[PDB]
């Protein structure tokens, strides 16, 4: 019978019993016991074991009783716009903040960017991965904003700098940027402010409209569906 | 319904989170408006005189303190040096301590703005509070002759004090915690006795004998901070408020009017900082902050041993 | 190895013994939100919104999006 | 010919047209490099004694993938600049426009891969443009890599040869060499698996020994500064059978002896 | 009184020079300009602030001054009018006017006034006007002295810096931008100090208005 | 108190007033490490020079679309003198000044405009040092650049002249450099035009032209020696290969 | 940099019974080298090693007179590698290992550095690596071994006992004494499957599972022993019997290497 | 008409609608009209604006500017209007009678005279070498030879839009010349002889250093006598 | 120093078996953390470790993750830079064999160890290595990073050996000074310590859910 709980280094099952295939949180490792070769699936995480049929069976370990990848859902902030694409920064990967520490208060008083202080010029490049407050970056091309009429899309009629956007990962890209898409009904703008971030919050009214409550002014966005 | 976890909401829209929490009478840190965090300390456990009968001989630490407040931990240690001194209530008759502050946030490199400003402000506030007189650091050196040392019940020397402060698990501004930890560590410092054997005179510290550090005990003060927020009608769930002991990401990102106080249990004040970059600051809020800081200092002074 | 032999080896190799510090004690020590969820942690809806405006907003999103209409017609072209 | 040095006067006749390696002032022509003087009709130029490989249209080269870019690859071929391989210059197993393959270019070629290519055209500054639009070009597998200076590769009409012992050699014009086990395509010379990283599961010990010996004799020929040709490679391989151990061919005296024997046999 | 001059440098957008007793500061402003990628803010203007001392090289003493100057200047500027742009502000102290080993408040006030004048000269959008004064309380007499000299600072008990915000023709106080008090004082002393400082700041801002109007008017038609 | 210049016209090492030290150079000494290399011996000086490039730039920031970028690095070892050096010389202002001077010298001579979007790197190692090191550096760089087949307009030759009261002395050593002021020169081809002129100590204004002329003649002789060595190596290379 | 197919081919060749190396060498066979000594006249000793793949190292030996009561260590090594920072991890690791192998009691006879009852010679070892393609610990060790066996020191001619009355040490102005200290050697090994390799090449290091560093002195294995990763994409664990095999291999084949470095 | 400061009361009746010009801000939170610049307030369907002194140019639609080509891309040029500022873009199809066969032939380092056509807040500004509003092509294009003079913005506005400004008339009384005026703070001049161009450059620099328009004639006479 | 307050220039410094406790997850602004505290007759040690990542990294594309380890002193500065860096390199070599780095392309993982407390109640850095390995293993498991096995270590007479797979494999070997002929005894003693440490680590992970 299969184990109920797992820790790193714990053997789960052999390859046959049905052909077993390692999923997330598991690995296949060679073992030598009593002078004979052995194959087994080994857990790599602390959690619980569940197997689903996909005969071929996939064995996975799920934490409980990260790093963005293709197919993931992310929450981003718009940084720059042009005629061909939008630049964003990733704030959360599947309802988990990324990074844990955003670096607030590290540069003193005022309103400063993460790399806009004195410590940015003295970071040890060769002894670490990145500096305090750095995030993953992504790019949304105009042809990826929607699935239809992807040759007449106007970027400034869809997003504005400072908006919060829900997107999905398409590719790992290069070492600088991921590639993202919003071409689905549940992807798009979730939070926005009037007067390009100087006013109050707006609420979604239609598939392509948001409204300011204090003064009944309207702007054009690509609204993600609420509820 | 579409819903975000509290950490995600604080990351993506801190102002809305703060406005929503306040309309219910609570804070994103899950406290009341005028409620402080609890404090627990552990004095003089890392020093070379921690055990009165068994003195460590490989330890050069003269005083120590460990402080815990919420989830934040502060460790303070004090060392010493000696300098040859060649050549009222006025500030020319007072000394200070030289601190170095490290806040662990996952970075390797030189100091940030936060660490440098905190160190400088600690030094300056120690100097301005008239806590450490210059005559309290004068060395009464002895002489060793055939070998024994005779102390007096030429040249002149003075003590020099250094401090090292390490902050772990930071969640907000940490100046008050560092100041309070250093105040606790200063009241437990012992100074080693010193003796002597173009000229070369070498002064040597005694291995086990020491004398206590004499400071103005009536000038000791304790720190607290406050914030002022203006309520937004469209964000309230189904006028200004005063908030004490700011913490967590949502509060530090959205609040730009703050008050800082150093208050002594005698009844006077040693420091006051007003910075209005947000809501308007009125005299009533200043008076309320002064009263609250007085109560907090009274609590922190008479709480241990 | 045989299936039974492999299972016995798996069972044998997975064995372990499952069983007053001042610093550890010092460091390692020790309803409104629950009833107010879905509003404290939801999307932004203005406080004073008439029910008519809310209903109109909800009704709009229960109709096909611009991509839906175009994708509906393209089915006949690309089978 | 005539050896000249930088700053040396070549001619003062106002009848010559100046080419590469020279500069002039009025009717005086000077040399900018150390080399030999070359004359073609009325064109005068100086050919340098040393330099890096310079690509030419139609060249057969071996290179390594350096960068994965925007609808293109960067390939290192040992020149002064990286070469360019456009996404439209390669053959895709499925197709080009299917209703991806622009964001998934690493599923075909990624950093570190070796490949076989031909020079298609040269850019304005001399950098090369590559293409892989034939069945004789693509990913390299089932063998070993070695390197010699490009000036030792004798110009010829064919650059892929079948050697005794079931071994095939690919002689790059830039000086990059690939030794591998002979396949069906090589024998016939005289879809989705063309981007596979798997080697043949049936490579025997004799082939490995032969590849080791061929690499050793190629290095020996390069040590003596003898131009590398197929006939010389075969002759040096056959003459090294005196030594039973392949590892004895790395000594200097053995390499010099092999080279001298090759030269003496040719000169006779 | 105080002396102020406007537009004295040639290769910056705006500049000024402020003199108060024996304290002398010169300031320059360049912006809006293109920032570095790591300084950029998506929706508003970014600031880069530098303060240099009269003697020696810059140390952690100048970092605190930069922090306080940044705190004062941030709410003054209409930052949302210049999305993802940069403004450089540099202050050089020429004469401290006090003993730098103990006091730094006169330099802070002079830097605040000089930076405001340079921002006006450059043409940056501003929400309102500002003025800053130093204050001290002297021993024995326990008198409150506005604009103390260097001799009065050596026998003081507490030193204060006050910066205020004025609107509607320089007659209405909008907010307290900065109050920085160090020493030993009680509540009555504090509330007397604020009342005196408000009047002194009002006089100073009226004088500054006159100087600005005298300097700027000849440049227009 | 020593006889720097005896009444019989002899110096401390036995040379006369207008004689060069022993000059030996080698070309193509590190074929596997660089495109061009040289080994220079001038008296008791020993220098290794390596030339790498033209090649692809490391970073996309250091790319120029009109010409190549030239970099020079100089390493002075801790054992190059009689007394061992306490600390490293890598980041001294003197070394940075030397590197900048060499780069600015050779920018005008190399035809950098025919190698756009490339970088050329020069790495130098000084093993032994006995006076007049700047001229030796210049000569080594020239030889290594020519060995790499990189286009240039002419030779540049380095030389040092010391002034002892009223007597000019050519190609001074460490003993003479510690007792008098010296002048360093960089001469182009066989002309009178100077690429470098470096005076670091006091010299009377009415005594500089004579020193300049003596140095120019010495540099012409140095250029002759370098050209002879290069031609001999080329003849040997082409004779058999 | 190698591709996946190249690495698979090379690993299949190396991890076979018997092992096949890319150049056909035996598991214990070394590659040819060239040695030059005594070419820096201003030093007490010097050497230069050139490897067959272009690697080159230069060593210099210099001395100084110190009070051997205040001074604790009489041998100091300083390492410089071209293209690396002075505070790089590999540079400092090599510096630490080389200072450990030449410590006071390690087989190095430091009694030969003593002059007068109060003073002694302190030896400075400076290493400069011009070009390298793999972990250069054994190349530097061989160069240091060659340089130390051709070192000459000044000869003292002014008293030996100075405990009571002390005179400044004075030395003969022309004569020198050869140093006959006993230097050690350091070897690096590669683990590829179930085989052990001596003196691995650059391409063999890219597929190795692990590595070992073993010291040798006057017929016996010496204290500094480490396990080292020669790459980062193929490092794995190894069984304990491979350690004993490596120790036996070094014990068996070290004496032959000693004879190759003589004179 | 009156001198105003930031934070002052705005002297306009809230009932009457007035279009807002430079120097006046509408608060996005309180919907209040307040001045943000220092200078003279002019009130003219009526328009109000503040005239203030400035040196740093900010692009605005329908402005005449002079730029420098600093980079060539696949489909457009990269153009600088002022040192240390963000660049603008000039499209290859923004020339008269332009097509994919009639390409422009400008190089890096050329001077151009153009008009600002797009100045969106969230994007990069664009310029064109022909007046698209009217179809007129009056002087737009490359400027060959000549010399460039830097001035402040008020001076450039006075030269371009005021016909009672006496500088061009006093310059025309000494020599024949060509001129182009850019609102970004640039003046281009050219004469047949280099000495005349130099005299014009010196006269313009000295006149801009001063504030009195009645001394222009004496300055011009002295400068043109200096060159002999 | 322009960034620190170091005081006057002329001043001079003053011149004058094991029981364990394991806890995880107590630092808020990092991904994983652990506290290790060991006591015996004549020694006492406390350690804290923290893990940051996976995070973004500067440079070109990399197909697998990168690990960095930083060691810092605490209270007393008992070790210099060179030996700390050597120990860091040894630890990085060990933990490149147990982390599943193929799962984290173009990202970095940064590990910090603080040497808080070390007192002699009755050759000194070698005995500290096993506790560092235990702390790093616990923090990596707490942060949710994939590990193929639980790594431990033991110390005996200047020799440190690190094991996986129930003590049948070696991931690290260290030896300084000591006896030349003593190898089997060291292996047996180190394995004996390793088994106990492994039991305690698994119990800590299983109980504190």
């Amino acid at each position: 019978q299969f184990p109920e709980i797992a820790y790193p280094g714990k053997l789960i099952c052999p390859q046959y019993g049905f052909n077993y295939v390692p999923g997330p949180g598991t690995k296949l490792i060679q073992y030598e016991h009593n002078g004979r070769t052995l194959e087994a699936i080994t857990a790599t995480l602390v959690g619980t074991v569940r197997c689903e049929e996909e005969k071929n069976i996939l064995v996975s370990v799920l934490p409980g009783t990260n790093l963005p990848k293709e197919g993931d859902i992310v929450l981003t902030r718009v940084t720059r716009l042009s005629l061909q694409r939008a630049n964003v920064e990733i704030l959360a990967v599947e309802d988990k903040p990324s990074p844990i520490d955003s670096g607030i208060g590290s540069n003193g008083s005022g309103i400063v960017a993460a790399g806009g202080g004195s410590g940015a010029a003295t970071f040890s490049v060769s002894q670490a991965s990145s500096d305090l407050g750095e995030t993953f970056r992504g790019i949304i091309r105009s042809q990826d904003v929607r699935s239809t009429d992807r040759d007449r899309v106007k970027v400034i009629e869809c997003f504005k700098p400072g908006d919060i956007v829900r997107a999905q990962v398409l590719s790992l890209g290069d070492g600088t940027n991921y590639y993202l898409t919003t071409a689905r009904n549940d992807l798009g703008v979730v939070f926005a402010r009037a007067a390009n971030g100087a006013g109050g919050l707006m609420y979604a009214t239609d598939w392509q409209m948001m409204t300011s409550p204090v003064t009944g002014a309207t702007e054009k966005r690509k609204c993600a569906k609420p509820f | 319904p579409i819903t975000f976890p509290p950490e995600v909401l604080a990351r993506i829209s801190p102002e809305l989170s703060l406005q929503r929490h306040l309309s219910l009478g609570i804070r994103p840190c899950l406290r009341k408006y005028e409620e402080f965090r609890d404090v627990a300390i552990e004095n003089n456990t890392l020093s070379r005189y921690a055990d009165a009968g068994n003195i460590d001989t490989k330890n050069n630490i003269l005083g120590s303190n460990v402080l815990k407040s919420g989830k934040t931990i502060v460790i303070t240690s004090i060392t010493g040096g000696i300098i040859e001194e060649t050549s009222e209530d006025i500030i020319a008759n007072y000394a200070s301590v030289y601190p170095v502050v490290e806040v662990e946030r996952g970075r390797v490199g030189a100091c940030t703005d936060e660490e440098m400003t905190i160190s400088q402000k600690l030094h300056d506030s120690i100097l301005h509070s008239r806590i450490l007189p210059k005559k309290a650091l004068k060395v009464k050196a002895g002489v060793r002759s055939a070998f024994s040392v005779l102390y007096p019940d030429k040249r002149k020397w003075s003590y020099v004090l250094y401090a090292k402060i390490v902050v772990l698990s930071r969640t907000g501004p940490v100046f008050d915690l560092c100041w309070n930890s250093l105040m606790y560590a200063l009241q437990s410092v012992k100074l080693p006795r010193a003796f002597i054997d173009r000229e070369t005179y070498e002064i040597i510290c005694d291995q086990t004998k020491s004398v206590p550090l004499m400071i103005n005990a009536k000038n000791i003060a304790f720190a607290s901070n406050y914030g002022i927020v203006e309520l937004d009608p469209e964000c309230q769930l189904q006028n200004t408020v005063l908030i004490a002991d700011l913490d967590t990401e949502a509060e530090e990102t959205s609040i730009h009017s703050t008050i800082s106080i150093l208050a002594a249990p005698s009844g006077n004040y040693k420091q006051l900082t007003l910075m209005g970059g947000g809501a308007k600051i009125t005299p009533e809020m200043i008076k309320r902050s002064l009263l609250l800081s007085r109560v907090r200092a009274d609590d922190l002074s008479t709480r241990f041993n | 190895l045989n299936l039974e032999e492999s299972w016995k080896a798996i069972k044998e190799m997975n064995h372990y013994c499952f069983l007053d510090f001042a610093f550890t004690n010092f460091i390692i020590k020790d309803l409104s939100l629950k009833k107010h969820n879905n509003e404290l942690l939801g999307i932004f809806v203005p406080c004073n919104l008439p029910k008519t405006t809310r209903k109109v907003a909800i009704e709009n999103f229960n109709r096909p999006s611009p991509d839906d209409i175009i994708q509906s017609a393209q089915l006949n072209a690309f089978n | 010919s005539q050896i000249v040095t930088p700053g040396e006067l070549v001619t003062d006749d106002p009848i010559w047209m100046r080419g590469h390696g020279t500069y002039f002032l009025d009717n005086m022509t000077y040399s900018s490099v150390a080399g030999t003087v070359s004359r073609v009709n009325r064109l005068l130029s100086v050919i340098p004694l040393k330099g890096r490989y310079a690509p030419e249209t139609g060249d057969h080269v071996v290179g390594r993938i350096a960068e994965v870019g925007n609808k293109r690859w960067k390939v290192d071929i040992g020149g002064k600049q990286h070469a360019v391989l456009m996404l439209g210059s390669v053959n895709l197993p499925g197709g080009i426009l299917r209703r991806s393959d622009e964001l998934q270019m690493r599923s075909f070629l990624k950093e570190g891969d070796l490949l076989n290519a031909e020079v298609q055209s040269l850019f304005q500054d001399g950098s090369a443009s590559l293409h892989t639009r034939s069945l004789k070009y693509g990913k390299l597998r089932n063998g070993m890599f070695c390197q010699v200076p490009s000036s030792l590769i004798v110009r010829a009409k064919n650059h892929t040869h079948n050697l005794p012992g079931n071994i095939t050699v690919v002689l790059g014009v830039n000086g990059y060499i690939w030794l591998r086990k002979t396949s069906q395509m090589d024998l016939a010379r005289d879809s989705w698996q063309i981007y596979s990283d798997e080697n043949d599961p049936s490579i025997s010990n004799n082939i490995r020994q032969a590849i080791c010996r061929y690499a050793n004799v190629i290095k020996a020929l390069a040590f003596c500064e003898i131009g590398i040709t197929q006939q010389r490679i075969v002759s040096a391989y056959e003459a090294s059978m005196v030594y039973s151990n392949v590892g004895e061919l790395i000594e200097k005296n053995v390499m010099e002896s092999i080279g001298s024997d090759i030269l003496t046999a040719e000169k006779m | 009184s105080v002396q102020a001059e406007i537009g004295i440098l040639d290769h910056v957008d705006g500049s000024s020079e402020f003199v108060s007793q024996d304290t002398k500061v010169i300031c320059s402003v360049t912006g809006p300009i293109e920032p570095k990628a790591r300084q950029e803010l998506p929706t508003q203007l970014a600031l880069e602030i530098i303060v240099r001392p009269a003697k020696g090289v810059a140390t952690t003493r100048e970092k605190v001054l930069e922090d306080k100057l940044r705190a004062v200047l941030t709410p003054l500027i209409t930052r949302h009018c210049y999305p993802r742009q940069l403004c450089q502000i540099t202050c050089q102290i020429l004469e401290s006017g006090e003993d730098e080993a103990e006091f730094s408040l006169r330099e802070l006030s002079c830097c605040i006034n000089a930076a405001f004048l340079a921002l006006v000269d450059a043409g940056i959008a501003l929400n309102s006007m500002c003025a800053s004064i130093p204050i001290a309380i002297i021993k024995d007499t326990s008198d409150i002295i506005v604009d103390p000299t260097a001799e009065q600072l050596k026998i003081s008990l507490s030193v204060h810096t006050l910066a205020l915000e004025f609107v509607n023709g320089g007659k209405v106080v909008k907010n307290v931008l900065l109050l920085d008090s160090n020493g030993d004082f009680n509540e009555d002393q504090l509330f007397s100090l604020l009342e005196l400082g408000e009047q002194k700041c009002q006089e100073l801002v009226t004088n500054i208005r006159r100087i600005i109007q005298d300097n700027i008017s000849p440049r227009l038609v | 108190r020593l006889e720097i210049y005896s009444p019989e016209g002899l110096r401390l090492d036995g040379r006369r007033w207008n004689e060069l030290r022993r000059f030996e150079s080698s070309i193509n000494t590190h074929p596997h490490a660089a495109d061009g290399s040289s080994y220079m011996e001038q008296g008791n000086n020993k220098i290794i020079t390596l030339v790498k490039g033209p090649k692809e730039p490391r970073l996309k920031s250091q790319m120029d679309t009109s010409k190549a970028l030239l970099n020079v690095s100089v390493n002075i070892t801790k054992f190059s003198k009689f007394e061992r050096s306490k600390s490293s010389h890598k980041n001294e202002r003197r070394v940075l000044e030397i590197q900048t001077s060499l780069v600015r010298m050779f920018e005008k001579n190399v035809m950098l405009n025919i190698y756009p979007r490339t970088v050329i790197d020069i790495e130098i190692h000084v093993l032994e040092q006995d006076g007049g090191i700047m001229g030796s550096l210049i000569n080594g760089i020239t030889l290594a650049l020519i060995d790499a087949g990189i286009s240039m307009f002419d030779y540049i030759s380095g030389i040092s002249v010391g002034l002892y009261d009223t007597t000019p002395l050519l190609d001074t050593n460490s003993l003479e450099e510690n007792a008098m002021s010296t002048v360093t020169l960089g001469v182009v081809g066989k002309s009178e035009k100077l690429s470098l002129l470096l005076v670091e100590d006091k010299i009377p204004l009415d005594r500089l032209e004579n020193v300049l002329a003596i140095g120019i003649a010495g540099a012409h002789r140095v250029r002759d020696l370098m050209d002879e060595e290069l031609r001999k190596h080329a003849q040997k290379r082409v004779s058999n290969a | 940099s190698l591709s996946v197919a190249e690495k698979s081919y090379l690993y299949d060749s190396l991890a076979s019974t018997p092992s096949i190396r890319p150049d056909g060498r035996l598991p214990h066979q070394f590659r040819p080298i060239e040695i030059f000594t005594d070419f820096l006249p201003s030093s007490n000793g010097s050497s230069r090693i050139i490897a067959s793949d272009g690697s080159e190292c230069i060593v210099s030996i210099k001395s100084k007179v110190v009070d051997h009561h205040v001074e604790n260590e009489l041998l100091q090594v300083d390492v410089d590698i071209a293209g690396q920072r002075d505070d790089a991890l590999v540079v400092e690791t090599i510096t630490s290992l080389l200072n450990k192998v030449l410590k006071s009691g390690s087989g190095v006879d430091s009694s030969k550095l003593q002059l007068t009852k109060k003073y002694s010679f302190k030896i400075f070892v400076d290493v400069l690596v011009i070009s390298s393609h793999s972990h250069p610990i054994s190349l530097i060790s061989f160069a240091i071994y060659s340089a130390l066996n051709s070192t000459y020191l000044p000869k003292l001619i002014s008293a030996f006992d100075d405990l009571e009355v002390e005179e400044l040490p004075t030395f003969h102005d022309y004569d020198m004494v050869k140093l006959d200290i006993n230097p050690p050697l350091v070897f690096i090994l590669a683990v590829v499957g179930n085989n052990m390799l001596l003196d691995p090449a650059a391409n063999e290091s890219e597929v190795a599972n692990n590595g070992l560093i073993i010291s040798w002195s006057n017929g016996k294995i010496t204290s500094p022993i480490r396990s080292v990763a020669l790459n980062d994409s193929n490092v794995k664990s190894f069984k304990p019997h491979l350690l004993k095999q490596g120790l036996a291999m070094v014990e068996k084949y070290a004496p032959d290497v000693v004879r190759s470095l003589e004179n | 008409s009156t001198f105003i400061f930031p934070g002052d009361s705005f002297p306009v009746d809230p009932t009457t609608p007035v279009k807002l010009g430079p120097g006046i801000y509408c608060d996005p939170n309180t919907q209040e009209i307040r001045p943000v610049n220092t200078g003279v307030l002019h009130v003219s369907v009526q328009t109000a604006y503040i005239d203030y002194s400035s040196k740093r140019y900010i692009p605005s639609v329908n402005d005449f500017v002079i730029g420098v080509i600093i980079g060539t891309f696949s489909d457009s040029y990269k153009v600088s209007l002022q040192n240390f500022s963000s660049s603008v873009s000039l499209s290859y199809m923004a020339f008269p009678n332009a097509s994919k066969k009639n390409r422009p032939t400008l190089q890096v380092g050329d001077l151009v005279y153009a008009r600002v056509c797009t100045a969106e807040k969230e994007l990069e500004a664009e310029i064109e070498c022909f007046d698209s509003t009217t179809g007129r092509d009056a002087g737009f294009g490359i400027l060959e030879d000549g010399m460039i003079i830097d001035v402040n913005l008020n001076f450039a506005r006075q030269l371009l839009f005021n016909n009672d400004f006496p500088l061009l008339k006093v310059l025309a009384a000494h020599t024949k010349f060509e001129v182009a005026i850019g609102l970004n703070g640039k003046i281009w001049v050219k004469c047949e002889e280099l000495s005349n161009t130099l005299a014009c450059y010196r006269t313009i620099m000295e006149c801009c250093q001063k504030n009195d328009t009645a001394a222009f004639k004496d300055i011009a006479k002295r400068q043109f006598k200096e060159i002999l | 120093d322009r960034r620190r307050l170091l005081g006057p220039a002329a001043a001079k410094p003053m011149a004058f078996e094991q029981e364990l406790s394991l806890h995880t997850g107590f630092i808020e602004n990092c991904n994983g953390s652990a506290l290790v505290e060991a006591r015996s007759l004549g020694h006492q040690t406390s350690l804290i470790t923290a893990v940051y990542g996976p995070r973004s990294i500067r440079g070109s594309f990399t197909s697998q993750g990168t690990i960095s380890i930083q060691l810092k002193n605490g209270l007393l500065e008992k070790y210099n830079t060179n030996e700390l860096k050597e120990v860091s390199s040894f630890l990085m070599g060990i933990f490149n064999s147990v982390v599943n780095l193929s799962r984290y392309p173009k990202s970095g993982i940064d590990i910090f160890v603080y040497l808080t407390y070390d007192k002699d109640l009755t050759s000194q850095i070698s005995s500290l290595i096993p506790h560092c390995i235990t702390s790093i293993t616990l923090a990596l498991a707490d942060a949710g990073i994939e590990l193929v096995d639980m790594a431990g270590a033991g110390e005996a007479n200047g020799t440190v050996v690190s094991f996986i797979k129930n003590g049948e494999e070696i991931v690290g070997f260290w030896k300084d000074d000591g006896d030349d002929e003593d190898l089997l005894e060291c292996l047996d003693r180190c394995k004996e310590q390793y088994n106990r440490y492994r039991d305690l680590m698994i119990s800590c992970l299983m109980n504190q859910e």
